[PDB]
């Protein structure tokens, strides 16, 4: 299958460079010319830049927005395509997505990576406390029971959440964070059947990649 | 410059009906040479990566659901979704490949659905965040429709407002809702001075407000 996978995103500081990677596979690389578009958090989709396949010999075009100051390349050994950045500011906090473009016929971005979250702050990388949210008393005598994780004090953007390393995956709620003093909170919910707790357990996995944090919290009744 | 220009920026619609967004180009998109449009359409559903549905104006990627249909030409471009599913919720954008590539500013579809009452649940502080000096306590309104809700939190019958903060999730593809979340965070040292915490939910479902709260001598 054709898989688009993007990595470097993180916190830099204003005036900063940072090089993102896009690797990819099950497809004819250099048959392709390869896009960067950027999403900042809550806005639009924008398109920056683009390298031409090997029948067009790679050559470049840029957005207007960037072009002086992103670069992108590829290695066509290892089917990886690259965004350089310079002179970072804090328009441009955004995903960074690689998308397969042109392949000298079809006008369509066919496929697309899962994206990568850059943030440009002086603020400093802070780990998350993370709070386990279990029911009161009363709150066990119904069908369903609804138990969360509070995710709190971290920077940057993002975290992830998973419930039973993911095995239970619907009726969850995680709520967008919010920002305050520097530092971002949020929860997530997890509503099961009370049959299933606290007979068989449930556990909140949280990870923090810019401190490379890994939490796991199993919810007990209080 | 090629300017791409979405209409309606947002819109509400209920399942099984029709929707029509517009997507206009400062110019031709129509290309002489292959006498086709190069204009293509996202589908961006909340937390994923923008997905192919319609490319050359009017060609339906192959696994797109039929009820997706481009059209037009020129400057002017429209995605139609003959009957709308709670799974379309998304934001559509189309973008220009005519000269480089430009996405329009997007429209953002919600799915309307039969009014819903939120469930409440209310949490205490956990003892590691307060043997740390802290004490959220935490209020989750969940399955909700229309998004418009009110919390108001008494400590000991009375109304603080002061350090409560709320956050909605975008609307959930399956059930067409909204949760939302309202955290208080206090000191340890006032926590303690106080008894009963009370979350009071207040939406138009019910001229009721939903009241949960927990009392610190309880636990
Ligand atoms: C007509 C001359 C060249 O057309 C081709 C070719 O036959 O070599 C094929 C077209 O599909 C296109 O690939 C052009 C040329 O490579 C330019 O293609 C771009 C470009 O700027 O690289 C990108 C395309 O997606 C499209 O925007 C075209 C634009 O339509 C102008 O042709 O430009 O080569
Ligand atoms: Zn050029």
């Amino acid at each position: 299958e054709v898989k688009l996978v993007e990595s470097g995103g993180g916190l830099v500081q204003p005036g900063g460079s940072l090089r993102l990677a896009c690797a990819t596979s099950g497809f004819t690389f250099t048959d392709y010319y390869m896009s960067w578009v950027r999403q900042p958090p809550g806005k639009a989709l924008e398109w920056l830049g683009f390298i031409r396949n090997k029948a067009k010999g790679y050559t470049t075009e840029y957005s207007a927005s960037v072009k002086g100051r992103f670069t992108i390349s590829r290695d066509n050994s290892q089917s990886s395509l690259y965004l350089q950045m310079n002179t970072l500011r804090a328009e441009d906090s955004a995903t960074y997505y690689c998308a397969r473009d042109h392949d000298g016929y079809y006008e369509r971005f066919a496929y697309w990576g899962q994206g990568t979250l850059v943030t440009v702050s002086a603020a400093a990388t802070t780990p998350p406390s993370v709070y386990p949210l279990a029911p009161g008393s009363a709150a066990q005598t119904n069908s369903m029971v609804t138990l969360g994780c509070l995710v709190k004090g971290y920077f940057p953007e993002p975290v992830t959440v998973t419930w039973n390393s993911g095995s239970l995956s619907t009726g969850v709620h995680t709520f967008p964070a919010v920002l305050s003093s520097d530092l971002y909170t949020l929860t997530s919910s997890v509503t099961v059947p009370s049959k299933t707790w606290p007979s068989e357990t449930v556990t909140c996995n949280v990870a923090h990649p810019a401190s490379s944090t890994k939490v796991d919290k199993k919810i007990v009744p209080r | 410059d090629i300017v791409m220009t979405q209409s309606p920026s947002s819109l509400a619609v209920s399942a099984g009906e029709k929707v029509t967004m517009n997507c206009k180009s400062s110019q031709s998109l129509l290309n002489s040479r292959t006498r086709k449009n190069y204009l293509a359409w996202y589908q961006q559903k909340p937390g994923q990566s923008p997905k192919l549905l319609i490319y050359w104006a009017s060609t339906r990627e192959s696994g797109v659901p039929d009820r997706f249909t481009g059209s037009g030409s020129g400057t002017d471009f429209a995605l139609t979704i003959s009957s709308v599913q709670a799974e379309d919720l998304a934001v559509y954008y189309c973008k220009q490949s005519y000269n480089l590539r430009t996405f329009g500013g997007g429209t953002k579809l919600e799915i309307k659905r039969a009014d819903a009452a939120p469930t409440v649940s209310i949490f205490p502080p956990s003892s590691e965040q307060l043997t740390s000096g802290g004490a959220s306590v935490v209020c989750f309104l969940n399955n909700f429709y229309p998004k418009d809700i009110n919390v108001k939190w008494k400590i000991d019958g009375s109304e603080r407002a002061n350090g409560v903060l709320n956050s909605w999730t975008d609307q959930d593809s399956k059930d067409s809702t909204y949760s939302m979340t309202s955290t208080l965070t206090l000191t340890k040292d006032e926590y303690e001075r106080h008894n009963s915490y009370t979350c009071e939910a207040s939406h138009k479902t019910s001229t009721s407000p939903i009241v949960k709260s927990f009392n610190r001598n309880e636990c």
